[PDB]
């Protein structure tokens, strides 16, 4: 059925581009046998329909029935009298409106979106179809009270462009009706014509190019290690990130940094990746999903970070979350070091009870509530304490002025940073104390503590 | 009172059906009325008369007329004008004779026309043939012709214009239409009602 | 004798040459499996940061894209006021030799951006490659056959689709509203110069079934102003297009370009004029006090 | 039935001032500018104004119609663009799954209702 | 905007990396060339469908000059002169009368079918070359030429019972070649996109097996 169709409005085109009415001999014109076994499909399909039909008088008036009477009855007339008009084949073109129902029989339209393109396509062409053939036949044979005598000499390819040039509202002009009957269907197929593609374009034009943008999946590289980012995502979180992991006082590092989050980034945050092209990238996933985790290739990343909202509104909510998504990452992957922020203590004593949770191996929970309540204790034991532990994460270049202010010099002292490093063969066999003096300002360099392992401010006895 | 089963969808359909025929009707016959007015008052307005030609004559003058060669081709020749005068039973007094009202128009000025058929030569042998034809009817037989005093004032015409029997199925067709419209609504409310009756019987 | 094939048979031997072999390495390197940092990352990293701005020669290169697209569509306005097929001198044309220096930076920028490429086949597929394979190949095979054809020139105005991606690389936009509007005009005018040349095109070429004789002669200004005619739907008539191909083609923008005159137009014009009426500050007066009232104003 | 009698009469009125002002011409061109317009064709002029469609086939030319144009294009096309659509959506509003179940007889048939997604 | 106004409110496995996106994508236009391909067939058939039947029913026949002759009317050729320029000049008509190979009987020779209906009154024009006097010189030189022509060489010449029922032509209007390049490069997009569909498909499937074979 959909096949004949289609078959039957292309004989229709054919045609559409002879005269009105002529003779013309059943056993030798290919097209008029091909147009009769069509029918004849066609009166097949229709005896089917009426026999499967409930009730046979809302079959009689559905509107597939309406186009087969309109139809078929003529087609076997014509090959009776070895003759043809042109006459009402253009409602061939209705035929068209139960391609969308034939479609979802044969289960290949599922999705709403896909089944409403479908339907409006299929009723924009038919619509605009019949109406140009309608228009064709009525122009090419005049007005009977005018004697036929005022009829415009128009193909049903100009009558097409002229129908869509008037749903358009274009309205050109080179091309027009000029009998009565023209303009009073004209007229008519304004109404509604109009408001049809007004309505149908802009929405088809929707559902068409609805396509993900970050699909796709991370490409590892062979000597490179990738970072996965993800949990809290926004413009500020990632350009502060950003600062933080790719700023130039660290040593010539060539971590790729991968972000995964659910949300497609705002033009700001497609910026903020485009002007660091070629150390981030992003996906769009859920983290989850175990094909976003496989996705972003999570299964060979040296860390994961998940990152986490300071300013939610429900502390516990947002704890939750997280541990959600520690649990999914350590599912997929339990060897996976994981670096997450918890906001409160007994949340992440919550966390810590998982099975693939491994502190040893490098799994930190950052715990906000925990160190700055740390640090403000350390403020009073010594105050300014917690400035200068603040100050020496944060990656910060010098920055100097001819003003003689408290701000020189407080920005000279804020220009350090805590490192860690492996120290000379030459160092071995001193003391603490010692080397700390040696290193101090002919090499430079301060030293706090050193790898009965992690040992603060060794004595002079070490 | 719902104890009609499903029959009832289809029996609504079917009098939405008979009522858009009616009123389809009704309005394509006041659509035809007033395409059809003009025409039909312009034909009714032209009185038949007796008619006998007082001369027939050319006035040297030449027209162009159009001939056709498939797709479209066409070019221009010539032909030569006759003028036929004629005695006239209203007015009583000269008019010219003009074939047909598209005669009239197409050319005013001129008696006939022929079809356009290629050279020149060809078109002035027709109009010589037309013209020796009618020159000697001289009150041979009063033929019968079309005139009207308020539009035609001083113009005769050979024929009605105005086919009787395409004006006959621009109404009848229409009119087809609204009883056809009625009998399916009687039709649909005479069924819908015994069913209920044949219901109440059981 | 005609040579418009020529320059057509070019373009289109080198986009789908290069998508054949690219498909066929791939075919013929999983094919191997049936008879059994890198240099490569270095290079690909170094041409990835000199197509981004993250270096003074990538910022430079950028820069310099930007003026040669713009130079590029000035040399296809200039010559699309010529005839459509011309034999001229090579040695002796100016804007032929502008115009061989300008595809040879095209070229060496499509080189480096296919070698900064992740996937080889997105890239071939990306629009700003395809671009560059229906423009750049006949500029060689002008410059070659010592001749002109007025061929897909056009779409050298669709070169103002990168505008904005490499405006925001130079650091020069950073705000949402900034962004859409630079992004909203580009489509614009790209999507109306090269529709106008290609009814252009069409429009001056006649139909082969009527043996080219239904030709209509419109400059591309005409053609330029009987588009923005056509997409605002305000339809004069006093100038349209009449050749079968012509109207074929009008009859599909008029369904694209409608919906895109129809909603990026007030979008645009929202965009713009988003103006603060009560900015600046109070200019006090010598010998006259003033008040600051806030708080609850209404 | 109040947009459909509002639009209509309307517009039946408007074709009919601007039919009696093109078959009457100007005063100052001493009516002999006067375009001999039917009152359907008139109707139909407003019809493609109204639309926006413009063909430029039938359009006034006096000067007192061009005014009386220009003054409904203001009016006319606000009405048709606000009217036409609401038209077409008071139209239409048919409820597709009503009816009700026929019953076959040596067939069973078994009601579900309740959640339904 | 100008659809309505206001819109009247608001009316309205996996195991393959990133190769997919591009392979997805190689797919998409495959099948974009197979479609264009067979609409741009459908569409070209349709406007060659009238001129080559208009062609087709024009049989080949031989024939002979019966008569070369002048009318002694004139008609405009257009002459031109750069930019938009141009001006009209008379020429002399000529007629020749045929031999006929499917009527038998007498038609007029026209070199053309665009002659034939540039002025279907005439059998030859000019070249408008600027002066009257160089038309009449051009007309007198063709017509000299074909009046000597008297059963020299029965010349084939161009019929069609059906539409040129009196008229004869002397050349096909229709180039083969240029119907051929119209169907064959449609069928060259179609061949070209199913290939690109072939070898993604091979591509895409091989890969599998070269991941399971690690
Ligand atoms: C399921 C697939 C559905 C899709 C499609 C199937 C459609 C089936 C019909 C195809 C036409 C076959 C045919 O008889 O062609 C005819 C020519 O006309 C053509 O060859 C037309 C070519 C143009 C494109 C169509 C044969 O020549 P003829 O007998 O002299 O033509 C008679 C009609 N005519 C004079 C108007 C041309
Ligand atoms: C021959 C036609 C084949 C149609 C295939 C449809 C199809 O595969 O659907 C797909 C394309 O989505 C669409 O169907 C929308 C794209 C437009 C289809 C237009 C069909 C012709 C309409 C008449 C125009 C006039 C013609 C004159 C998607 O459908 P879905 O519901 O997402 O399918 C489930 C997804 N799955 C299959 C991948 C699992
Ligand atoms: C002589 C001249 C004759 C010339 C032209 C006359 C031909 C014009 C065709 C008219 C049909 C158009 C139409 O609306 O079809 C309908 C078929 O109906 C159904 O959707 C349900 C049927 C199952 C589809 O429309 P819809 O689905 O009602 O609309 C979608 C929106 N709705 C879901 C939101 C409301
Ligand atoms: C399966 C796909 C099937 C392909 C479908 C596409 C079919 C489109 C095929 C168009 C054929 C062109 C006809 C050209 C022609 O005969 O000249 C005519 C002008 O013709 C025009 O004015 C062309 C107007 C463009 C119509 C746009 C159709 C788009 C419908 C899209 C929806 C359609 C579904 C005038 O002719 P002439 O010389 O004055 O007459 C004497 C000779
Ligand atoms: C980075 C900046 C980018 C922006 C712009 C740079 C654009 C570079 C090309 C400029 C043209 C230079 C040139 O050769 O001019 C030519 C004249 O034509 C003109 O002088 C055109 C003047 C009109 C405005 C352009 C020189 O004369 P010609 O050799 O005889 O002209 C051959 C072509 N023509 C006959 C079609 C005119
Ligand atoms: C040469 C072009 C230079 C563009 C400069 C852009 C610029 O400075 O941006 C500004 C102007 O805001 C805009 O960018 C919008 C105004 C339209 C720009 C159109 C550019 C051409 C587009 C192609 C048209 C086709 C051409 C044929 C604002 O940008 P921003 O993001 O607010 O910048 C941060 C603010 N700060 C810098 C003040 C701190
Ligand atoms: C950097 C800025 C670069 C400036 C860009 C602006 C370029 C605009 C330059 C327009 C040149 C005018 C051509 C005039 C002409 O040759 O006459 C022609 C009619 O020409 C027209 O009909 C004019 C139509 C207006 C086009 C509007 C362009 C706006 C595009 C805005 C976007 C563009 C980006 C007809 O010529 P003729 O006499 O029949 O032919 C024989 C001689
Ligand atoms: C109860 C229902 C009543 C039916 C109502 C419907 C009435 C409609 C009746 C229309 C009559 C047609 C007139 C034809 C005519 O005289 O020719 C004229 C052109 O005429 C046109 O241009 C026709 C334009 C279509 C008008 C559409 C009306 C729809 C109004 C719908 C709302 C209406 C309510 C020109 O004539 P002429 O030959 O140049 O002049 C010399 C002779
Ligand atoms: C002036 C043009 C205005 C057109 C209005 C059409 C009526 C719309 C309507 O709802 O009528 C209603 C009544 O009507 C009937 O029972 C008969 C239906 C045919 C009416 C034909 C009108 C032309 C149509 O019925 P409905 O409300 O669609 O109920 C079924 C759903
Ligand atoms: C009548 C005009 C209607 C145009 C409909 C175009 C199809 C739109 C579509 O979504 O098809 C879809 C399938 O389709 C494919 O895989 C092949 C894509 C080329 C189809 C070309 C159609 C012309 C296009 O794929 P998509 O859904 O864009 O998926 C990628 C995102
Ligand atoms: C095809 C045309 C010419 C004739 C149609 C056949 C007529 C005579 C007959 C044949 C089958 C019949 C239907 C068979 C079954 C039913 C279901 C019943 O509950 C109500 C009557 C109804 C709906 C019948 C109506 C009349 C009917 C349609
Ligand atoms: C290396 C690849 C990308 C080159 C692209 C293919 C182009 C350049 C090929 C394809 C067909 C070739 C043309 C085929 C025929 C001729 C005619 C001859 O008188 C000069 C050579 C010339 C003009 C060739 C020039 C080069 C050509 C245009
Ligand atoms: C420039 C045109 C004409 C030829 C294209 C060159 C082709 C044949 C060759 C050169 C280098 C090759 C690429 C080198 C590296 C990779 C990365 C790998 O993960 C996928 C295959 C891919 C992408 C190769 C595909 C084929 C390739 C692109
Ligand atoms: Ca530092
Ligand atoms: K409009
Ligand atoms: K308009
Ligand atoms: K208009
Ligand atoms: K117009
Ligand atoms: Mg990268």
């Amino acid at each position: 059925v959909f096949a004949l169709s289609i078959g039957a409005l292309v004989i229709y085109f054919i045609d559409s581009s002879n005269p009105i009415e002529s003779c013309q001999n059943f056993y030798k014109d290919f097209t008029l046998q091909i147009d009769m076994a069509f029918n004849v499909f066609f009166l097949l399909y229709f005896g089917l329909r009426f026999i499967a039909a409930n009730d046979k008088l809302w079959f009689w008036l559905e509107v597939n029935s309406v186009v087969d009477f309109f139809t078929v009855p003529p087609v076997f007339v014509s090959v009776y009298l070895n003759r043809s008009w042109l006459g009402l084949r253009f409602l061939r073109a209705l035929r068209l409106i139960q391609f969308s129902e034939i479609l979802q029989f044969l289960n290949i339209l599922k999705t709403s979106n896909s089944i409403k393109l479908v339907n409006l396509l299929s009723i924009f062409i038919s619509t605009w179809l019949t109406a140009a053939g309608f228009i064709h036949l009525v122009e090419n044979s005049g007005d009977p009270w005018e004697n036929f005598q005022n009829n415009q000499a128009l193909t049903y390819w100009e009558c097409v462009y002229l129908l869509m040039v008037t749903m358009s509202t274009v309205g050109y002009g080179d091309v027009y009706a000029k009998t009565t009957l023209g303009r009073l269907f004209m007229v008519f197929f304004i109404l509604g014509g109009l408001a049809m593609f007004a309505s149908y374009v802009p929405e088809i034009i929707e559902l068409i190019g609805n396509r993900k943008k970050y699909g796709g999946s991370y490409s590892a590289v062979s000597g490179r290690k990738h970072i996965v980012v993800c949990g809290h995502i926004t413009l500020e979180s990632v350009s502060n990130f950003l600062k933080d992991f790719l700023h130039k006082d660290r040593d010539d590092v060539n971590v790729e940094i991968v972000f995964l989050h659910n949300i497609s980034p705002n033009l700001e945050l497609e910026a903020l990746f485009k002007r660091h092209f070629t150390q981030v990238e992003f996906y769009q996933g859920s983290v989850l999903n175990p094909h976003d985790l496989a996705r972003v290739k999570i299964e060979s990343a040296d860390a994961c970070l998940i990152l986490a909202n300071k300013y939610c509104a429900d502390p516990d909510a947002e704890d939750a979350s997280n541990i959600m998504r520690v649990i999914s990452i350590k599912n997929y992957h339990p060897k996976i070091r994981i670096i997450t922020q918890m906001l409160q203590y007994h949340n992440k004593a919550h966390l810590l009870n998982i099975p693939s949770w491994n502190w040893k191996e490098g799994d930190d929970a950052i715990c906000l509530a925990e160190l700055k309540l740390g640090f403000i204790a350390q403020s009073c034991l010594a105050q300014g304490l917690s400035t200068m532990l603040a100050n020496l994460f944060s990656m910060r270049s010098f920055i100097k002025i001819e003003e003689d202010t408290w701000q020189k010099y407080y920005l000279e002292g804020v220009s350090n940073e805590m490192y860690t490093e492996y120290l000379s063969s030459a160092f071995v066999g001193l003391s603490f104390p010692t080397v700390c003096e040696l290193c101090f300002v002919k090499l430079k360099l301060l030293m706090i503590a050193i790898e009965s392992r992690i040992l603060i401010n060794p004595g002079n006895h070490l | 009172r719902k104890t009609v089963t499903a029959l009832k969808a289809g029996e609504d359909k079917s009098i939405r059906l008979g009522l858009f025929l009616i009123i389809s009707g009704v309005v394509s016959l006041f659509i035809f009325g007033f395409c059809w007015l003009s025409p039909a008052l312009q034909d009714l307005q032209a009185t038949e008369a007796n008619c006998t030609v007082l001369s027939v004559q050319q006035i040297g003058e030449v027209f162009e007329c159009t001939f056709t060669c498939g797709a479209d081709c066409r070019g221009t020749s010539q032909y030569p004008c006759v003028q036929v005068y004629v005695n006239n039973s209203e007015s009583n007094s000269r008019a010219l004779l003009h074939s047909d009202e598209h005669q009239l128009l197409t050319n005013p000025k001129c008696s006939y026309i022929p079809p356009c058929k290629r050279e020149n030569q060809k078109n002035l042998e027709s109009v010589m043939n037309w013209q020796q034809y009618w020159k000697d009817e001289i009150g041979s037989q009063p033929f019968t012709c079309y005139f009207n005093q308020h539009q035609r004032p001083d113009d005769v015409l050979l024929h009605r214009t105005h086919d009787e029997i395409v004006l006959l199925h621009c109404f009848l067709w229409p009119l087809v239409t609204f009883v056809v419209g009625v009998l399916i609504v009687v039709l649909t409310i005479c069924a819908k009602s015994l069913a209920v009756k044949a219901e109440a019987m059981k | 004798q005609r040579m418009w094939w020529a320059f057509l048979a070019s373009s289109m031997v080198t986009f789908f040459g290069g998508l054949f072999i690219i498909l066929l390495w791939r075919t013929l390197k999983y094919l191997w499996t049936v008879c059994c940092v890198g240099w490569m990352t270095s290079v690909k990293d170094w041409a990835g940061v000199m197509i981004s701005a993250q270096t003074l020669t990538g910022r430079v290169l950028v820069v310099l894209v930007f003026a040669l697209s713009i130079g590029a569509l000035v040399i296809y306005f200039i010559d699309s006021s010529n005839p459509i097929e011309s034999c001229q001198n090579f040695y002796k044309d100016f804007t032929l030799q502008i115009d061989m220096a300008f595809n040879v930076f095209f070229l060496l920028y499509f080189g480096l951006r296919f070698i900064a490429a992740n996937d080889k086949l997105w890239f071939w597929l990306e629009v700003n490659s395809v671009v560059d394979f229906f423009t750049v190949p006949p500029v060689f095979v002008s410059v070659y056959l010592n001749r002109s054809w007025l061929g897909l020139r056009f779409l050298r105005a669709l070169r103002l689709i990168q505008f904005s991606e490499i405006l925001q690389f130079l650091n020069i936009l950073k705000t949402s509203n900034s962004i859409k509007l630079v992004n909203l005009l580009s489509i614009f005018i790209s999507t109306w110069l090269t529709a106008a040349g290609f009814i252009h095109l069409v429009e001056n070429s006649g139909d082969p079934w009527e043996n080219f004789q239904n030709n209509q002669a419109l400059t591309y200004w005409e053609c330029v102003y009987l588009l923005m005619v056509t997409m605002s739907t305000v339809g004069y008539g006093d100038v349209y297009a009449k050749t079968t191909l012509g109207r074929l083609f009008m009859v599909f923008f008029i369904l694209g370009g409608l919906a895109m005159f129809a909603s990026y137009v007030p979008e645009i014009i929202e965009l713009i004029g988003n103006r603060k009426k009560y900015g600046g500050s109070y200019s006090a007066v010598s010998g006259r006090k003033h008040i600051v009232v806030c708080g609850h104003i209404t």
